């Protein structure tokens, strides 16, 4: 989904949020819209802190050359679960945003890029409780300071201050690297946090006329058909007046990531195998909208009658149009043998918002988009190169997942009478499943290999009822054996 | 050194080298002097200052001027 | 301010009355003093050193890179 | 608070010749920004240097263009009187109260 | 301001050089900032005797304009809002 | 933000384009504008530079006092911004 | 040397204020306000720097200063 | 002048204890209205 | 904890704690079955699991009997 | 809060004269004026300099480029004149 979204300045930008599973066993959907996005929100919820999808993402963020910006997630479930204290939860929330840091550390060589070491300071860390309704960044913060309090400073300097050991004298109005007195908290806990807490327990243990002149003090005035709702939807109501539209997001990322001008060069240079001496290489590298159409379809959805799936992905070289040809060159295509590629039309692009698609007359290149009519060849990706380009042509490389199909089952229809849309089915799992797969043995029977229990789990449910609706007995489960040796034969074997 | 402007300001008045002021729209007119004072409205109080016509090369003398601010074109070190 | 971008660079700067001053940049103000080094008189081809323009002594920049 | 330093500032400072010239009713001359100079009465004014202006007569020197070839014409004195006006004092260059 | 009531309404601009530019009005600011939809500069050229002052002003086609305050003087109504 | 009027928020907004500037000296300057100041200073890029007698210069970068500025030509295309619309009667 | 010190201590001082546009008054530094507009008592002019009348007492406001010198 | 944001408001209140367990309260004692 | 050992576990952990506790598995690494894959000095039990000692013998066991292979 | 502008935005309805800062004559009725002392006036002619009279049935003039106004003989002034001491 691409949101039309606000910026401090008042310029909107189009932000291509692609909203991801974070289950471990469905790391496949998140690789494809890694290799679609050329930056990347990680999500860490303030309470438990990292886990499992979280670094692995990372790993997949760091490989991939990607903008990695943290989001920390789920900020009240330190007031209000753990209810630790605004020093102890400055304590916290610094030590996951260095948790994050050093396990980027770890694998970009135990020293943190100076361009990718996320700190709130330049604004690439950003704070939220998403269900009670708010979200910011130091800046967001130092600027709203700054509106309230009238404009009596330049936001940017004092969210230059506001985090870290840095401590407000009341003295002379300024922040110290040093505790002006005995028990004075930081300049994070107190002018950010002091006032968090004080918003949430002055919603969530008083009288809601304290509410209401707790906010007349500030300039945000409410409805008092506000102060009605129980106490989540009045705290989400409050919030989101004394914090406001998330700019944070906005600028934090339109910030901290590159537009489609820069995104593309390197996404091909690091992602495209074929010659980068040739002129298509170059037309993505300036990601033109004008030149020979390239684009990534690195995904494939179904829709309601679950007959043809539309095709995600990236144009990022020239502009697309509904009602065009083109050659869509699939996984295993050859300059030399060009066996596995298909020619075919669009139908019609559109840009998709998640519950919903807008037709779009043209796509422009370096915009990831829906296309009409191209899911016959594409199993799991593949490129789109217009026929109206007569130069060797080569594709995108496939998804490097983190994660392998290490588990595998057996499928057999409880009705053979029905296997052909069984396997159609299987071929249509094949179809939005990037991590399925389908091997035929001499035993015959169609083993399906998944990361593990949820996704084989969803694979079944979907191709029970979304593809095949033939309903096959499936029998336990067992996972591939590699076969490796422990110390050299003794003599030489021959042929 | 990037340094701040009103460093160089606090170099042109302590150090008082002599230094030479345009004027707004006065490519005409330029006044040199010791700067001996100045505040953030950057009126510049000058000793020993001249007021130069160029085009006829006449320097008119001034003294102790304050000049306002708000006719300042550009502040240059008249060294050699 | 976007002059940020432009630290420690060699520019062409504008004043009033059509006047040229060329000067690696060495800091600025919030009223767009600015502070240069090697300034260059392009008028009568003088390097005139270390300079501060005032702000509405600058009528416009150019990036000589 | 601001209104009595206001006022001093009125009072002690330097445009309290005006201030004089309002009590006092005493004829001031005006120095413009394109030099056409009006002698009048103030009535009021604020700190724009704006002012209420009474029994104003604006005079100039107009000098005529001359057909191509001939000489510069003799310049014409010339005022318009008004009853009252407003004056911005973005337009003011010189206040001077008559000596009387 | 009742230049609300001029939203939509082709207008005409004088500049302080005496430029003329005629558009229609998109959105203004408090600064007297305006918003030229369809603008075109009709600048005097000086009236050489022999020809309509209305026949020969210089147009150039600027496009969409918006016009910062500090040199706008003033403004007139030039028709009604287009269909 | 919140005391802002509409138009320099749509000069925000044309971040990104090219666009024209005409100052009040009367030479020309297209470039693509990388951002602007609530005093319409504005930093444009790629510079084509139409001085007074017809004058064609390449510029690189170009940083443009806007108290020095006279208007400014942007594309229709962003004439399509969110105020205009909101406004717009229908 | 601020500019406050200055104009305070040049009051009731022989002092000139010469003009943006190149006229010079010369006269008594009565008092200043903080805008920088002048108080002068029994004037003298100066246009071209040649002497064209005296003036008396006048006000000038601070827009139209180029600059002022204790004689 | 700019101090803090809500700085003349108690971090903590008595009542702050009983409207977190009425947050973490089944049902009907979750809500205010009903 | 390996794939195969891996089945039903993550319900069996919930059971086993009340459901306080919650665990992920990710693919991490291969290592080598215990015992004697090739093996025959065993032969084992359908229906019951082998031991450790049997485990590497019957699972290529399995997995040729399931594949199309003869033991 | 200057005495002046809070004269002038009481001038709804006057039916007055103003000299533009170049030298323009403008003779219109003032249908407001504002903070910025920018007028909109109606039953307007404007004639620029050296130029024929063009009428107008509505005008609007920045407040910085505004000469001056000439006010109407028939002016109660002492009556606009009280209030302008008062804040509201």
């Amino acid at each position: 989904m691409s949101l039309v979204m606000e910026s401090h300045s008042g310029k909107s930008f189009l932000l291509n949020l692609l909203d991801c599973p974070g289950h471990v066993n469905f790391n496949d959907e998140v690789t494809a819209a890694m290799r679609l996005a050329d930056g990347v929100m990680l999500v860490v919820d303030a309470a438990e802190g990292i886990m499992v999808v979280t670094e692995r993402a990372v790993r997949q963020a760091l490989q991939e050359g990607l903008s990695i910006t943290l989001m920390i997630s789920k900020v009240d479930r330190l007031i209000t679960e753990l209810k630790l204290p605004p020093a102890d939860a400055y304590h916290k929330l610094r030590h996951t945003i260095e948790e994050v840091n050093n396990l980027i550390a770890a694998c970009c060589g135990g020293e943190v890029p100076p361009e990718q070491l996320l700190d709130p300071v330049r604004g690439n860390v950003t704070f939220s409780a998403a269900q009670s309704g708010w979200s910011f960044s130091l800046q967001s913060f130092a600027r709203l300071y700054a509106e309230i309090y009238g404009a009596g400073f330049d936001p940017r300097e004092f969210a230059k201050r506001l985090w870290g050991d840095l401590y407000f004298v009341p003295e002379d109005r300024v922040f110290r690297r040093t505790p002006p007195r005995a028990g004075v908290e930081r300049s994070f806990v107190q002018f950010v946090l002091e006032p968090l807490y004080k918003m949430y327990s002055a919603v969530i243990g008083e009288h809601p006329k304290t509410v209401e002149g707790l906010l007349a003090g500030l300039g945000v005035y409410l409805r008092t058909a506000t102060y009605n709702l129980d106490t989540k939807p009045l705290l989400k109501e409050v919030c989101s007046s004394v914090l406001g539209s998330c700019a944070g997001v906005v600028d934090m990322l339109v910030a901290h990531v590159p537009p489609s001008r820069k995104a593309s060069a390197d996404k091909v240079a690091a992602h495209y195998s074929g010659p980068s001496d040739a002129p298509a290489v170059s037309f993505m590298s300036a990601c033109n909208p004008r030149g020979p159409l390239v684009v990534a379809v690195a995904k494939l959805f179904p829709r309601q009658d679950c007959s043809r799936f539309d095709a995600l992905g990236r144009v990022m070289s020239g502009t697309l149009r509904p009602g065009d040809t083109v050659k869509v060159l699939g996984e295993a295509y050859t300059p030399e043998d060009e066996e596995d590629s298909a020619v075919a039309t669009v139908g019609s692009v559109w840009v998709y918002q998640a519950r919903y698609r807008v037709p779009v007359a043209r796509a422009t290149a370096g915009n990831l988009v829906l296309i009409e009519g191209v899911d016959a060849t594409i199993t799991r990706t593949a490129t789109l190169v217009s026929d109206a380009y007569d130069e060797p042509v080569h594709i995108f490389r496939p998804l490097r997942f983190q994660t392998r199909s290490t588990v595998k089952i057996a499928a057999e229809p409880l009705n053979p009478s029905e296997l052909p849309k069984m396997v159609e089915g299987l071929r249509k799992v094949s179809k939005s499943y990037p991590l399925c797969s389908t091997r035929v043995e001499e035993s015959g029977e169609h083993t399906i290999f998944g990361t593990g229990e949820m996704y084989l789990d969803c694979l079944m449910k979907d191709l029970r009822e979304l593809y095949a609706e033939v309903e096959v007995k499936v029998a336990d489960p067992v996972v591939a054996f590699c076969e490796t040796v422990v110390e050299s034969s003794s003599l030489k074997c021959f042929a | 050194i990037m340094t701040q402007p009103i460093n160089l300001m606090f170099r042109f008045l302590q150090s008082k080298q002599k230094v030479q002021i345009w004027l707004f729209d006065q490519a005409d007119l330029r006044v040199e002097g010791r700067i001996i004072g100045f505040d953030e409205y950057m009126n510049l109080v000058l000793d020993e200052a001249e007021e130069v016509s160029m085009k006829r090369k006449t320097r008119k003398t001034l003294g102790r001027i304050l000049l306002k601010g708000d006719n300042i074109t550009l502040i240059q070190t008249t060294g050699r | 301010p976007e002059l940020k971008r432009f630290m420690d660079k060699k520019l062409s700067i504008t004043l009033n009355a059509n006047r040229h001053v060329s000067g690696t940049l060495r800091g600025f103000d919030q009223f767009m003093n600015l502070v240069l080094d090697a300034t260059v008189d392009e008028k009568l081809k003088v390097d005139i050193g270390m300079v501060v323009i005032r702000g509405n002594s600058i009528q416009t920049i150019e990036a000589l890179e | 608070e601001l209104e009595k330093k206001e006022e001093d500032e009125y009072r002690t400072g330097p445009l309290s010749v005006l201030t004089q010239s309002v009590k006092t009713n005493g004829q001031v001359l005006i120095n413009c920004r394109n030099n056409h100079k009006l002698l009048a009465r103030v009535k009021a004014f604020d700190r724009h240097c704006n002012m209420i202006l009474e029994n104003v007569k604006e005079m100039w020197t107009e000098i005529p263009k001359t057909g191509k070839g001939q000489k510069a014409s003799r310049p014409v004195n010339k005022d318009r009187f008004v009853s009252k006006m407003f004056l911005r004092g973005d337009s003011v260059i010189m206040v001077l109260r008559n000596p009387k | 301001s009742k230049l609300l009531q001029y939203i939509n309404f082709r207008m005409r601009v004088t500049l302080v050089d005496s430029r003329q530019i005629v558009g229609r009005f998109m959105a203004f600011d408090r600064h007297m900032n305006l918003v030229l939809g369809d603008s075109e500069e009709f600048r005097r050229l000086p009236p050489k005797k022999g020809k309509s002052e209305e026949e020969r002003e210089e147009r150039r086609v600027l496009g969409l304009v918006l016009l910062r305050g500090e040199e706008i003087v003033s403004l007139t109504i030039e028709g009604p809002p287009p269909n | 933000a919140k005391g802002i009027g509409i138009p320099v928020k749509l000069l925000h907004e044309a971040e990104g384009h090219v666009v024209t500037v005409e100052l009040k000296s009367g030479e020309m300057y297209r470039g693509e504008l990388c951002d602007a100041e609530d005093n319409m200073n504005c930093q444009l890029k790629d510079v084509t530079a139409t001085g007074r007698d017809g004058r064609v210069t390449q510029l690189a970068h170009l940083f443009i006092r806007g108290s020095r500025v006279r208007f400014f030509i942007i594309p229709d295309m962003l004439k399509n911004a969110p105020m205009f619309k909101r406004i717009d009667p229908k | 040397v601020n500019p406050k010190p200055f104009l305070q201590d040049l009051t009731g001082k022989q002092v000139i204020v010469k003009l943006k546009w190149g006229m010079e008054y010369k006269g008594y530094l009565v008092s200043t306000d903080s805008y920088m507009n002048l108080q002068l008592a029994s004037t003298e002019e100066y246009i071209d720097g040649q002497f064209t009348g005296q003036l008396g007492e006048v006000l000038i406001r601070c827009n139209n200063v180029m600059y002022l010198r204790g004689v | 002048g700019v101090e803090p944001l809500l700085g003349e408001s108690p971090l903590y209140t008595d009542n702050t204890a009983s409207g977190i367990a009425l947050l973490w309260a089944p049902p009907p004692f979750n809500r205010r209205s009903g | 904890l390996p794939v195969v050992e891996s089945f039903g576990f993550e319900t069996d952990l919930r059971y086993h704690t009340q459901g306080q506790a919650f665990c992920q598995s990710v693919f991490d690494h291969w290592q080598v079955v215990p015992g004697d894959p090739l093996d025959k000095s065993i032969v084992l039990r359908p229906l019951e699991p082998a031991p450790v000692q049997a485990l590497a013998r019957e699972f290529m066991v399995k997995t040729r009997r399931r594949k199309g292979m003869s033991d | 809060m200057v005495k002046l502008v809070r004269f002038l935005m009481k001038l709804a309805n006057e039916t007055v004269q103003i000299e533009l800062k170049n030298g323009t004559v403008i003779q219109g009725t003032i249908a407001g004026v504002d903070i910025a002392m920018n007028t909109h006036l109606k039953a307007v002619k404007l004639t620029a300099r050296g130029k024929n009279p063009v009428s107008m049935d509505h005008l609007s003039v920045r407040g910085n480029n505004i000469r001056y106004y000439i006010l109407p003989d028939s002016l109660n002034l002492d009556t606009l004149l009280v209030d302008i001491d008062k804040p509201k």
